[PDB]
DNA sequence: TTAGAGCCGTCA
RNA sequence: UGACGGCUCUAA
């Protein structure tokens, strides 16, 4: 008997002052914001992966089709969408000298193997970026317990972007299973697979494809979400990571003070008030540094509810003009709103509000510009609530819908949850891999 | 007024670069005409030949990729283009925008290799500016560059094709409202009427034990069977709380606030579900953190209930619809169920390994969508219902909760495009004896293939 | 109440 | 060990 609400899809901004909702469609027509003419993206990997990479590069120039080419549009070619040259010759294409195949003796330690392989790639990148003079922008790694986080963790301290690919994804067509089937069948998503790789590798090569262009000045969509470390000796010890996000998407990241913020009995996550003031002030001072004016609002996002004493650790470091509200974001709570008739679920952008604080938002569904739903079955929404502070629920709903579209690791139409959450999720795990380094750098390239 | 560029391509066939090339061409400044770029009355007709190929064209572009030598559309316009070039007595009019690399040198249209061909097979980076430089050296007219029109015209092509439409319609929720509740809640405790060693989860009626404060919903004389010395007491000394006010939050005392009571009702409203699953004749599954309940094999009319196939066979395995319940009462006192699909080889014994259960679960729900899922959820609720209007969940000897079967209705504003038949795929109906008759052959063969 | 992990189809 | 979604099991 009640009534729903819909939010118009925020329009991102591309080069030449042109705004198109679809990141893939607008990019092809117009091009990225910053035209990095020199894309000298280096490659570091084994020879088989290198020629797999080399074969893939010329494939990037050629158009790559999706057998269903309305939901996952064309990928005409890197020089067409971006207007920046990229080939298999300008690369430095240094080779990982891993052809040694010999075993004097093994050991019953997978972590030692995991540490060995991760270490064997870090030094090779290090020995290259210092010796050379030409501007290598990426160091794609080829791979024939966890590897990616620590490989990025050690590389984090050296301030040099890196991407890891090609377990089976780059050459899936030939890299079939053991029974004559594609172990990762990309025949349906061949055109889309090259889309994300081209967009992501461009961004971490000094790029910045698109940024939002319908914002009100003076805002700051900081993202603060707790993480967990399973290797900490203290049972309650877990990492907290902040995340600065402006309209452009090129914010700053500060490692929060790790400490025992886990409560086994209460099942909640909160920090001491003293360091809460520093984390907000450090982030607040950084935004003032990059904008010269203090923000009129701080929509700090979170995924866990917070107490009041922590809130009182924010109301005093915030100037009188500034206002700050901490919105919690959850998705475990389900509300599947099946359509009355037809097999097509509700489009993304619809939202359910229950009060001035709690609300449901559907960021998934059949897109009215895609004729397809980004979810396998009927998609559940995200439960977002204004935990503390007073704000407008419609504004945060519209902004959180906008912030979901600004994802650069992937060129999908719109992420299900804000990048302030997912990007924080991976960087926290990277931090837990190597907590030694105090790494404050503005760039997200050494992270994503 | 001769400041236009003509594009010829196989509109229905696999020629889709004409869209992006035209947008860039109009983006760069050239006034480009294509089949798709003019979509308001048909697609292609004699009107293209009538005016623009004669009086309003400067270049003619052919997408000779796969069937340029064969398709009538490319050939019939090329015949017009060839003779209209002779009328102008020009030199460079038609351009062979070869696309497909597989088009061999010995397999090419005779009527196109008359003029030199720009190359697009290996990469566009050679071909994109090749049109540009050729236009400049041939003094092709150029409006000043502007990408505003490219964005504007891009929207118009795919505006009526697809966008959000403000037409009101309703949605069927996953939430089942509760409208009838017992008028009072009673807590029984003497610290000696029951011990703190026996299990309360196995009690005949919904009740659990806390460290110091006991909870239940029945009288003091309904728990003799589990352990004696309970019926002798009177109900006047029990702790009675009005249920109508225990949820609104108006009640609040020293022992528990209103919020502790909300968590207690949730525990009672959920633990009581398992007893109703011994009344409707369904099997129980030891699901993680919850319990999934599904109907047995062929219990209803040939594995289906109310013309809904709640039970079916996936090739070798048997799949059955099932749900797990959860009671939340924050926005309103409602019941929530999580849809589930449970597999069994035959029904006598379920599959021991959970990994195969989930992997098989993933494939089965892959070809499922909104209505195919919604109608199969409401079906498992109506059958579970003890009455047409609502279900009867027993919590007390003389008082039982009443949960409606029809979920709450939400109505929106934006649904989908005005024209119907969004996806015209697999709509015909043929005389078949079994569901997925020809479909299983397609699915099984593809698994063998890949 | 919340995380971490883990298989797996690619969106009628 | 491209990306998203989906549930599914794991404790605390
Ligand atoms: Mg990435």
């Amino acid at each position: 008997m009640k009534e729903l609400i819909y939010i118009e899809e925020p329009s991102i901004l591309f080069a030449h002052g042109q705004k198109c909702t679809d990141p893939r469609d607008g990019l092809a027509l117009f091009g990225p914001l910053n035209q990095i003419y020199g894309i000298k993206s280096g490659v570091v990997g084994t020879q088989k992966g290198l020629q797999i990479f080399k074969s893939y590069l010329d494939k990037i120039q050629k158009p790559i089709y999706n057998h269903n080419n309305i939901t996952r549009p064309m990928f005409p070619g890197f020089e067409a969408v971006f207007g920046c040259k990229w080939e298999s010759q300008n690369i430095v294409f240094k080779e990982i000298t891993d052809e040694e195949i010999r075993r004097y003796l093994f050991n019953a330690s997978t972590h030692k193997r995991t540490y060995d392989l991760v270490t064997l790639f870090n030094d090779k990148i290090i020995t290259a970026n210092k010796n050379d003079e030409e501007r290598v922008d990426v160091w794609f790694v080829i791979v024939p317990a966890q590897f990616h986080d620590q490989l990025k963790a050690r590389l984090l301290e050296h301030t040099i972007p890196t991407q890891i690919l090609r377990e089976s994804t780059l050459a899936w067509r030939d890299f079939k299973n053991t029974f004559g089937a594609p172990i990762r069948d990309f025949s349906k998503i061949e055109g889309h697979l090259a889309w994300t790789i081209s967009t992501a590798a461009y961004y971490k090569a000094g790029g910045k494809p698109w940024k939002l262009g319908d914002i009100r000045p003076g805002v700051c969509y900081l993202g603060l979400v707790y993480k967990k470390i399973e290797k900490s000796k203290n049972p309650q010890n877990a990492c907290c990571a902040a995340q600065m996000f402006l309209d452009n998407g090129d914010g700053t990241v500060f490692k929060g003070e790790v400490g025992p913020w886990y409560n086994p009995e209460k099942g909640e996550y909160h920090l001491k008030p003293k360091e809460a003031k520093a984390l907000l002030t450090q982030a607040l001072e950084s935004y003032k540094e990059q904008n010269k004016s203090y923000p009129k609002e701080v929509f700090i996002h979170a995924r866990t509810r917070f107490n009041d004493e922590e809130w009182n650790a924010f109301n005093e470091v915030t100037p009188k003009n500034t206002n700050l509200v901490g919105v919690t974001i959850t998705k475990s709570k389900p509300l599947k709103l099946y359509k009355t008739e037809g097999a097509f679920p509700i489009m993304r952008g619809n939202a359910y509000i229950v009060d001035e604080k709690k609300a449901f938002l559907w960021t998934l569904g059949f897109v009215p510009k895609l004729q397809s739903t980004l979810s396998m079955e009927v998609p559940n929404p995200i439960f977002i609530e204004i935990n503390k502070g007073e704000a407008e629920i419609q504004q945060v709903l519209k902004d959180i819908l906008a912030l979901t579209k600004l994802n650069y690791n992937a060129c999908i139409y719109a992420d299900g949850e804000p990048v302030t959450l997912r990007f924080a999720n991976k960087i926290g795990e990277i931090l837990t891999a190597s907590t030694e380094i105090k790494t404050p750098p503005l760039a997200f390239k050494y992270y994503i | 007024m001769r400041n236009k560029i003509f594009i010829s391509h196989a509109t229905p066939e696999d020629d889709d670069f004409t869209r992006w090339l035209s947008l860039k061409l109009i983006g760069l400044g050239y006034e480009v005409w294509c089949d798709i770029l003019f979509l308001d009355k048909g697609v292609d007709f004699w009107s293209t030949i009538e005016k623009e190929i004669r009086e309003n064209t400067c270049k003619f572009l052919i997408v000779s990729s796969t069937a340029g030598n064969k398709r009538e559309g490319v050939l019939k316009e090329l015949a017009v283009a060839t003779k209209v070039k002779k009328h102008l007595q020009d030199d460079m009019f038609i351009i062979p925008l070869a696309i497909d690399e597989n088009l061999s040198y010995d397999d090419i249209n005779i009527e196109i290799v008359r003029l030199n061909a720009i190359d697009f097979k290996k990469s566009w980076a050679k071909g994109l500016q090749d049109l540009l430089d050729a236009f400049e050296k041939q003094n092709v007219p150029k409006k000043p560059p502007d990408h505003s029109k490219s964005n504007l015209l891009y929207q118009q092509i795919f505006l009526h094709d697809k966008q959000a439409i403000e037409k009101e319609e309703t949605y069927d929720s996953n939430w089942f409202p509760i409208i009838s509740f017992p008028n009072e809640l009673r807590f029984h405790r003497y610290d000696w009427r029951l011990p703190k060693q026996f299990d309360v989860r196995t009690l005949a009626f919904p009740a659990i034990r806390y460290k110091e404060y006991l909870c239940t919903f029945a009288w003091e004389y309904d728990f003799i069977h589990q352990l004696p010395k309970t019926e002798t007491y009177n109900g006047q000394e029990s702790i009675r709380i009005s249920t109508s006010d225990i949820l609104s939050g108006r009640y609040d005392t020293d022992f528990i606030r209103n919020y502790e009571c909300q968590r207690l009702i949730v525990q009672l409203i959920n633990k009581a579900f398992e007893l109703r699953m011994k009344d409707k004749n369904v099997r129980e599954y030891q699901m993680s953190k919850t319990f999934a309940y599904w109907i047995e094999k062929g219990k209803l009319e040939k594995d289906k209930f109310e013309k809904i196939k709640l039970v079916g066979k996936q090739k070798n395995k048997y799949w059955h619809f099932g749900i797990s319940a959860a009671g939340k009462l924050y926005p309103s006192p409602v019941l929530m169920v999580s849809s589930h699909i449970i597999f069994t080889m035959d029904g006598i014994n379920l599959i021991k390994s959970k990994s195969i259960q989930h992997s098989s679960r993933r494939k089965q729900g892959k070809n499922w969508w909104n209505d195919k899922w919604r109608e199969k959820l409401l079906a498992f609720i109506r059958f579970l219902s003890d009455d047409q209007n609502a279900i009867y969940l027993n919590v007390g000897s003389e008082e039982k909760i009443l949960i409606s079967n029809k979920p709450l209705k939400f109505f929106g504003k934006m649904s989908y495009v005005t024209p119907s038949e969004v996806t015209l795929e697999e709509e015909s109906v043929l005389a078949d004896i079994n569901n997925f008759e020809e479909d299983t052959e397609d699915l099984d063969e593809l698994e063998d293939i890949e």
